[PDB]
C-alpha cells in the first residue's frame, strides 16, 4: 500500500500577491494585539503552533506533518497537555475568515513564518499547496517530544522528523522566543530577555549564564539562572552533549550562520511530508511590514 | 511639547512587563543587559556607567529629551543601526506618551 | 517678467515605491489614532488641510497653491478660516521626520489623497515634484472663502481657482466628511451621518432633509435639519441656484458619476500652479490598505 | 468562546460616537439611518419590522451571534456585499470586544 503521498495543490487563482495579503494581515494583527501574555505578543505562540503541527509528522508512514492542516479538529489536540496553543488558534480564525480560500495547513504555517520575520528574524521561503484532510486522517498526539528528557531522546526523536544534529540545534534557537507557562506545561519562566525578538541569545545564555537544578511549584525540575532566566532539560542537554555542544557555541559566535541555518531547517520542518510537483512555482519570499513603509 | 504625556499609572506595568528585564529605575542601580537608566534626560547617547557598550550608539552623542527621542522606541535599528538594543516595541502614540512620564519622574 | 513659474522636479532618485511608503505611513497613522475628534479620525481634517493649502492659489499672478508648500504660520490659527488645521499639521510632522526627503507640498497634497482613498472614496491620481520655497513666497490670509455667502460668491471665488460649475459641486461633496466646530469656525454640527466615509450623502441630505435657518451659540446663522444635520450658507446656496441644483440632483442619483468627477476636480485642485515637464512620470494611483491585505 | 469579554463602560462610549447616530438601543427605538438594535442576538438579518433593508442584507440571513458580528463590524461591505450601511469598520479587536460586551447587555 506504501506510505501516504501528500501532494501540494495550490489554491485556485492564487499567486504571490495573494499570500502577501494574508502575511500582512497576520503581521498587522501581531502589532495590533501587543497586550497578550504580559506584553510579549502572539509572536511566540504562532512559531510554536507551526512547530507543533509540523512536529506530529512521522517519516515511517508519512503520517502527520503540516500538509494535513487537520488540526482544527478537536480529536487532534487534547487541550491541555499541549496547552497554550488554543490562543494561537484563536488568533488565526478571524484571518481565516478574511481569507476563506486558504487551507488550514497553509495558514498556521504562514503564521509561523510571518511571526519570525516580524520578530526581527531571518527571511524564510514559504510554499502553498498544503490541503485540509480531516477525513480518515487525524494525527494522534504522543508524537510530540517530552520536556523532561535529554540529548539522546532529542537526537533519536528528530531523526523521525528527518533532522540531523545541525538542524536540531538551529531549530532549538526558537526557544529564545516567549516563555514557559507553569499553567500550560509545568515549567515557568523565559530563557532570555528578548522574548519577542529573534536572536541568538539562546546559545549565549547556555554558555554564559550559570544554571542550578531547581524544582518549581509544579514539582518538575529545571535549570534556573540568577538573572531569572530558565531552561528546559531538553534545552540544557545541548551543552551536555559534546556533538551538540559544538554546534551551540557556533551560533553563539556567529548569529548570521544561525539565521541561514534556521531558515533552511524551519522551512524543511514546515514542508516535511509534502511532495511538491515540479510544475509548482519557486518558494515565496514575503516582504515584511517594515519594508512596506508600515 | 509637540509630544503629549500620559497617565502616571498604567505604563508602570509597561516598565515592569516591558522594560524591566534590562533597565533599572533607581539611583546607582545594578547594571543588566541594559545600563542603569536614571538621569537619562539631560544625559548622553550611552553614558552607560559601568556597562559594556558598542560604539554604534554614542555615535550621535545627542541628548535624550522628550522630542528628539520619540523615534528611539518605534524602531531602534532605524535611528541607531548596528546596535544591540533588541525589543518588541510599540506602535501606538499612547504607550510612548506613557513610559516617558515615569522615566521623566523616577529618572530625575 | 511673467507670473511665477513653478516647475515640478522630483526628489533625488525617487519613484512610485518610495511614495507608497509615505502613503502607507499616513494611512496607518490614520487608523492608529482613531480616537481623535470623537472617533471621526484625522480623515476629514487631512482632506480639509489639502483643500486649504491648494485654496490659496491665484490664477492671475500664479501665487499660492500647493507647489511652494511654504507656510508654517497662517496668521495664528485662532480666529480666521484656518482654525482646526493645526491638528492636521501635528499629524504630518512625525511622518515628515522619517521621510525628510519628501517636500511639504507633496506631503500636504498626498496626505489629502491618502485620506480620501482610505475613507473608501474614489482613486485619485497623485503627482510629485513640488519644491519648497523661502519666506517671501508665503501666501497669506484673506485668500480663502467665507462660510456665509451666496452662490454668486462661490462661483466668482472658484473662478480664481479655475473651477467651473460642475467642478465645484463635485468638490463641495467633500463637505460630507467631518463636522463644523464652533470653537473653530463658529458653526456647529455635521451635515451627515457618515463623517469618515466618503459618499454622496452631501447631495442626498441637501435636498431630502428639511432645512431651517437658525442661530448657533456663536450668533452665526445656518441651515439645520431635524435629523441634527447642518449646512453652511454656501452649501445651501447650491440648491438655491438653479445651475448648481441640476448638478446636485445628478450626483444624488449617481454616486459613481460623483466619484469620477471629484477625482478630476480634486486632482486639479491639488495640481493648480504646477508646471509638469514632459519627461515627468505619469500620475500615481496608489494601493489602499485594504488592497494590501489590511 | 473565541471572542473575549470587554468593558461596557468603554463599549458604550464607543457606541455613542460611532453607532448612536445611525442606531438606537432601547425598546421601541426610533428607526434612523439604521434600524433599532434590540434583540439582534438570536434573530436573522434584516428581520426588524418597519425598516427598508437592501436585498443583500436579508439574503445572507445569518443569525447574529457575538462572533459573526465582529466579522461584520471589521468590514461591513466585505461580509455583506451591497449593504447600505456606511461604516469604516473596527480594526481593533478590543473595540470589537468592548462594543459587543456593551451590545450584549444594552440589547438584552
Ligand atoms: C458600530 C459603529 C455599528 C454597529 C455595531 C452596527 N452599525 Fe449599522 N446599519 C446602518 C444601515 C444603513 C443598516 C442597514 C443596511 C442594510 O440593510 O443593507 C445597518 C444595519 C446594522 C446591522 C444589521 C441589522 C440587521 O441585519 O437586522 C447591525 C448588526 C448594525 N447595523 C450594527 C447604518 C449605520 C451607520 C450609518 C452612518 C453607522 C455608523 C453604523 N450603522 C454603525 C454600526
Ligand atoms: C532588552 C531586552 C531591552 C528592552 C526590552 C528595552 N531596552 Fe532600552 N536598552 C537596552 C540595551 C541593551 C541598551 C544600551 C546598550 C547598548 O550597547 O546599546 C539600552 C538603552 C536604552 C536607552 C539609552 C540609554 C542611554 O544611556 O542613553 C534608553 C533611553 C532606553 N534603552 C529606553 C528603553 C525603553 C523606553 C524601553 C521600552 C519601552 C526599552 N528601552 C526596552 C535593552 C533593552
Ligand atoms: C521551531 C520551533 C520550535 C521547536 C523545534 C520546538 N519548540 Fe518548544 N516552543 C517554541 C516556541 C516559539 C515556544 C514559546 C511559546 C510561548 O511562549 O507560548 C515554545 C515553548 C515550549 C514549551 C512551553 C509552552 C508553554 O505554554 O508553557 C514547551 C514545554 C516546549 N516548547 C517543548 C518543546 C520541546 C521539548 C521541544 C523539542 C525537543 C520543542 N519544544 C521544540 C518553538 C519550538
Ligand atoms: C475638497 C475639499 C474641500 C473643499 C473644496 C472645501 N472644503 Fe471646507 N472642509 C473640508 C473638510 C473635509 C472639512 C471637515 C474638517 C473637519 O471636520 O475637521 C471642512 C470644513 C470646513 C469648515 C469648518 C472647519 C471646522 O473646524 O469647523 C469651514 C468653515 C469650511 N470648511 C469652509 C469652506 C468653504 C467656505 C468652502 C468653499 C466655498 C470650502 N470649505 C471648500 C473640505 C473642503
Ligand atoms: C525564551 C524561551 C522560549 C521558550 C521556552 N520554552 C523557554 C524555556 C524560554
Ligand atoms: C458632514 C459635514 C462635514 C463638514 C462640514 N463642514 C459640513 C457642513 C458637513
Amino acid at each position: 500500500t506504501t506510505p501516504l503521498v501528500h501532494v501540494a495543490s495550490v489554491e485556485k487563482g492564487r499567486s504571490y500577491e495573494d499570500f502577501q495579503k494574508v502575511y500582512n494581515a497576520i503581521a498587522l494583527k501581531l502589532r495590533e494585539d501587543d497586550e497578550y501574555d504580559n506584553y510579549i505578543g502572539y509572536g511566540p505562540v504562532l512559531v510554536r503552533l507551526a512547530w507543533h503541527i509540523s512536529g506530529t509528522w512521522d517519516k515511517h508512514d508519512n503520517t502527520g506533518g503540516s500538509y494535513g492542516g487537520t488540526y482544527r479538529f478537536k480529536k487532534e489536540f487534547n487541550d491541555p497537555s499541549n496547552a497554550g496553543l488554543q490562543n494561537g488558534f484563536k488568533f488565526l480564525e478571524p484571518i481565516h475568515k478574511e481569507f476563506p480560500w486558504i487551507s488550514s495547513g497553509d495558514l498556521f504555517s504562514l503564521g509561523g513564518v510571518t511571526a519570525v520575520q516580524e520578530m526581527q528574524g531571518p527571511k524564510i521561503p514559504w510554499r502553498c499547496g498544503r490541503v485540509d484532510t480531516p477525513e480518515d486522517t487525524t494525527p494522534d498526539n504522543g508524537r510530540l517530544p517530552d520536556a523532561d528528557k535529554d540529548a539522546g531522546y532529542v537526537r533519536t526523536f528528530f531523526q523521525r522528523l528527518n533532522m540531523n544534529d545541525r538542524e536540531v540545534v538551529a531549530l532549538m534557537g526558537a526557544h529564545a522566543l516567549g516563555k514557559t507557562h507553569l499553567k500550560n506545561s509545568g515549567y515557568e519562566g523565559p530563557g532570555g530577555a528578548a522574548n519577542n525578538v529573534f536572536t541568538n541569545e539562546f546559545y549565549l545564555n547556555l554558555l554564559n549564564e550559570d544554571w542550578k537544578l531547581e524544582k518549581n511549584d509544579a514539582n518538575n525540575e529545571q535549570w534556573d539562572s540568577k538573572s531569572g532566566y530558565m531552561m528546559l532539560p531538553t534545552d540544557y542537554s545541548l551543552i551536555q552533549d559534546p556533538k551538540y555542544l559544538s554546534i551551540v557555541k557556533e551560533y553563539a559566535n556567529d548569529q548570521d550562520k544561525f539565521f541561514k541555518d534556521f531558515s533552511k531547517a524551519f522551512e524543511k520542518l514546515l514542508e516535511n511530508g509534502i511532495t511538491f510537483p515540479k510544475d509548482a512555482p519557486s518558494p515565496f519570499i514575503f516582504k515584511t511590514l517594515e519594508e512596506q513603509g508600515l | 511639547t509637540e509630544f503629549k504625556a500620559g497617565s502616571a499609572k498604567k505604563g508602570a506595568t509597561l516598565f515592569k512587563t516591558r522594560c524591566l528585564q534590562c533597565h533599572t529605575v533607581e539611583k546607582g542601580g545594578p547594571h543588566k543587559v541594559g545600563p542603569n537608566l536614571h538621569g537619562i534626560f539631560g544625559r548622553h547617547s550611552g553614558q552607560a556607567e559601568g556597562y559594556s557598550y558598542t560604539d554604534a550608539n554614542i555615535k550621535k552623542n545627542v541628548l535624550w529629551d522628550e522630542n528628539n527621542m520619540s523615534e528611539y522606541l518605534t524602531n531602534p535599528k532605524k535611528y541607531i543601526p548596528g546596535t544591540k538594543m533588541a525589543f518588541g516595541g510599540l506602535k501606538k502614540e499612547k504607550d510612548r506618551n506613557d513610559l516617558i512620564t515615569y522615566l521623566k519622574k523616577a529618572c530625575e
